[PDB]
């Protein structure tokens, strides 16, 4: 779901990154939530006090300042959401996880079990193997001749064709698996 | 004025407080879009063998390979004896063998020293 | 009329006040449409490698870009303004642009008069004339002030044959903006300066003019307190 | 905790509502904070930094700054909490 990145981050990107790594980390240090509102709103001004700045030097030269006194101010122990990169349930469901191509592999017992399921699964099958050549050929002709020069994909331009390279976005394992 | 961070070998200095990121010129953001581009090629081979309803098997990575190799079978070939390889070697091949020699010859000639003397006590000591 | 510095570039045009709007409208043409065409380009190759040639001779010149190059070793500061022969001749159009696009934006732009002009008048043309100018740097590529190192070092060119010799001595002095450079200025008044043709000799006030004088010891002597952003050269040259 | 897609809805608009700036009769799930609303940047931020509060999930930035609405909004807590109905 990720979208694909860009080459570099526009200053504006920088500093609303900068805001929100700010205002976490002070709702980390601020437990309590009438604190944090307070303290959020200095920050919310603190910000709007150079938002208008015409000097992109100076500008650059308050991110630089302002990502020093992060640094400095940073929570050592800053909270993670427990499903986020270094929380405690990051990749906890990973091993449940269990890739569509093991169904195939599957005794015709263990697939007599779930029939319409596996009914269900050859009509999927059935699209991205149709599917296949006709992304090859769109993706052939949007490719700019020097190549792709980034990692976003098209849409589907016409009717009956499916995105590009579509069969592991939409069939990537759920999130809670069991 | 908050202390400065120093980086470290094993604390590698933020972007945040990079000195180089907030001084960017024209060449480095071609660079970035250039970069940008060699991942979107090869995120782009890599999707289209990993997304193709045929193949059956490893999508085989010639960066792997290279760093196997390199690894294992390009270090002798690309060696050459000099004076830090030789003393390198020598030191930390030679000089722990007559270290840990030293070590266990003068404990061992101590011990043998003292049954020698009958100043050594083993009097339940017999499942050598 | 133009001058440039290592830190500053000026262009700046003598008129008539009644003359002011098209002084302005000069001035806005020069900084903001200029052609940089490839042929005036060359000739200006030729003509700026001559000045090189010729700024050889001028020996304060030579000792005070010296200066620069040793103290500030390392740092932009050290560069001198006209630039190395090689980079003369390998200049191309593209980055006579790439500089104008970088470096003159209308943040770091100032339009000033003297004389007979009315504030108002002058705020009037600049709208007309210089708002086009924009301070957005393309692909948000903003150039980043570096603060320079002052390194003591000695940079001795011996040329037996020229005539004089020609010493330029510097410590590392305050910035513009520093309070401290009143002082030193009153501190380097104090010393003076001096040269042959000066007509008060022995009995100037200066100690090392009057000494000089009197044992004609230096053709000239002056101090200077040259200061950049974050760093200065604070000391004397002297011919002797 | 089914999660349905209306339940999202649901309380991304209850979030959206209880944010004193945006005036709730206008507020709408095509309603773009940038352009229907006049919420600015700064405010997106706050805004998706509420939305993943509430939902406690962090939206990763690049995918955050794009979302620009509350549909948009709703529809990538779907997919990242896989909600089909």
């Amino acid at each position: 779901a990720f979208s694909a990145p860009a080459a570099y981050l526009t200053h504006q990107q920088k500093v609303l990154r900068l805001y929100k790594r700010a205002l976490r980390h002070l709702e980390s240090w601020c437990v309590h939530r009438d604190k944090y509102r307070y303290f959020a709103c200095l920050m919310r001004a603190r910000f709007d006090e150079h938002k208008n700045e015409k000097d992109m030097v100076k500008a650059t030269q308050l991110l630089r300042q302002a990502e020093e006194e992060f640094w400095y101010g940073q929570h050592p122990q800053p909270y993670i959401f427990p499903e986020s990169p270094g929380g405690t349930s990051y990749e906890r469901y990973e091993c449940y996880k269990v890739p569509e191509w093991c169904l195939d592999d599957w005794h015709p017992s263990e697939k007599a079990m779930y029939p319409d399921y596996f009914a269900k699964r050859e009509q999927w099958k059935r699209l991205r193997r149709e599917s296949w050549e006709r992304e090859v050929k769109q993706l052939q002709e949007e490719t700019p001749p020097g190549g792709p020069r980034t990692e976003a994909l098209p849409p589907a331009r016409k009717e009956g064709d499916l995105p590009p390279l579509w069969w592991h976005i939409v069939t990537r394992p759920r999130e809670r698996p069991m | 004025s908050f202390p400065k961070y120093k980086p470290s070998r094993l604390a590698t200095l933020p972007a945040t407080l990079d000195p180089a990121e907030y001084d960017i010129s024209p060449e480095t953001r071609k660079a970035q879009a250039e970069r940008l581009a060699i991942r979107s090629r090869l995120k782009r081979e890599y999707l289209l063998q990993y997304n193709d309803p045929n193949r059956l098997g490893v999508i085989e990575d010639p960066a792997l390979i290279r760093w196997t190799y390199a690894r294992s079978a390009n270090i002798y070939p690309n060696f050459r004896p000099t004076p830090k390889t030789s003393l390198l070697g020598a030191l930390f091949g030679i000089g722990p063998l007559f270290f840990w020699y030293y070590v266990f010859k003068t404990d061992r000639d101590k011990k043998e020293k003292l049954i020698q003397e009958g100043k050594l006590d083993q009097t339940f000591n017999i499942s050598y | 009329n133009a001058y440039s510095t290592r830190e500053h570039t000026a262009y700046y045009i003598k008129a008539l006040s009644k003359d002011l709007p098209k002084a302005v409208e000069l001035l806005a043409d020069i900084v903001q449409n200029c052609s940089l065409e490839d042929s005036q380009i060359e000739k200006e190759r030729d003509v700026i490698l001559q000045e090189l040639q010729e700024n050889d001779s001028s020996m304060r010149d030579v000792v005070f870009d010296y200066l620069h190059a040793t103290a500030f070793q390392g740092t932009p500061l050290a560069q001198s303004v006209e630039g190395p022969s090689e980079n003369v001749r390998k200049l191309s159009r593209a980055d006579l642009t790439e500089y104008v696009s970088q470096h003159y934006k209308a943040p770091r732009m100032v339009l000033a008069a003297a004389g007979g002009v009315e504030h108002r008048q002058l705020l009037d043309l600049a709208q007309k004339h210089f708002s086009s100018l924009s301070g957005t740097y393309v692909e948000d590529a903003v150039p980043a002030f570096t603060p320079c190192r002052f390194t003591g070092s000695e940079i001795r060119h011996r040329d037996d044959a020229l005539p004089l010799a020609h010493v330029a001595i510097a410590v590392e002095g305050p910035g513009w903006a520093n309070p401290d450079n009143v002082p030193l200025q009153v501190a380097n008044a104090i010393i003076g300066h001096y040269d042959s043709t000066y007509g008060g000799g022995t009995h100037m006030s200066s100690t090392l003019a009057s000494v000089a004088a009197t044992r004609k010891l230096c053709q000239s002597f002056q101090t200077f307190n040259i200061c950049y952003a974050e760093t200065g050269l604070l000391g004397a040259h002297f011919v002797c | 905790p089914p999660l349905t897609l209306e339940a999202i809805k649901d309380r991304v608009l209850y979030v959206l509502k209880l944010y004193d700036k945006i005036d709730p009769e206008k507020l709408s799930v095509n309603s773009h904070f940038m352009k229907d609303l006049g919420l600015d940047s700064l405010d997106q931020v706050e805004i998706i930094m509420a939305m993943e509060d509430e939902f406690g999930f962090e939206i990763p930035d690049i995918d955050a700054e794009k979302l620009m609405c509350p549909q948009e909004i709703v529809d990538y807590i779907a997919d990242k909490k896989d909600v089909y109905e």
